[PDB]
């Protein structure tokens, strides 16, 4: 399922505290060409499609979409936008023509 | 049709269980523990 | 298909979610334990 | 709704290997258990219901009227059981195809 992992989460935590900002970390695999209006969404575990996302941010992409060593990047999610329950959510990178290429593991706000 | 939900939750679903296995081997632990302090406390 | 498919896996998950929480729960309650019973050595 | 027709109970978190294992399960009012429907042990994940660890023809009722024959068993035999660690569930798997029902997930040990 190497289509589904297109782009890969980092060192996501466990828990991120309740009203703060949270950094996601994704790095992009070797070959995958990020697009502008690609996205990474905060999904409540168990999403049906990709549009319950809970909040979300347009992709950073780097400046230099060719260099190997450039696929690092993050986006910032700020805490006005953020859940305040104690459900399990994910991080899941969508590209504009929908397809998830990447999911995290699970996490918390507590 | 698409499979990729599917996916994310066999992600989310493996890390879970991760942990549950985690948390029920560190609760062993812990009881362990509470019985060497109740044979040193509790004669 | 791909529909009862993640259905069974939601319920699958959910469950093991369940008992993720439980397992927090008694670690919670163990540490409690541990908490008083270090309390009598140190008084 | 239409995979909630069968609803499992008395699912154990483990099954003893090397035991049988009894399978307890009911229906909604309105289900009607077929001949060639069944009940299969899944790891929890499979794509299609062709996946199955193993699998039991469902248990015929004698009668599914009474009030007091709700309840129903189906039996795995233990040579046909999974002997790793992974997670399984039960579903239900109708003539047609049609998965009625899924169980919440034990392991074998």
């Amino acid at each position: 399922h190497c289509h589904f992992s297109q782009v890969i989460f980092n060192s996501v935590e466990k828990f991120y505290i309740p009203g703060g900002d949270v950094t996601c970390h994704y790095t992009f695999t070797q070959h995958f060409i990020p697009r502008r209006k690609d996205w990474i969404g905060i999904f409540r575990v168990g999403w049906k499609t990709t549009r319950e996302y809970y909040t979300f941010m347009w992709v950073t992409l780097p400046i230099d979409l060719n260099n190997k060593s450039a696929k690092q990047q993050e986006v910032q999610f700020k805490a006005y936008y953020l859940p305040k329950d104690d459900e399990y959510y994910q991080f899941c990178y969508v590209d504009e023509d929908g397809v998830v290429r990447g999911a995290s593991i699970p996490f918390q706000f507590r | 049709e698409s499979v990729a939900s599917h996916f994310a939750l066999v992600t989310a679903y493996e890390d879970i269980k991760k942990r549950l296995k985690d948390s029920e081997k560190e609760n062993s632990l812990l009881k362990k523990r509470i019985r060497f302090l109740e044979e040193k406390l509790i004669a």
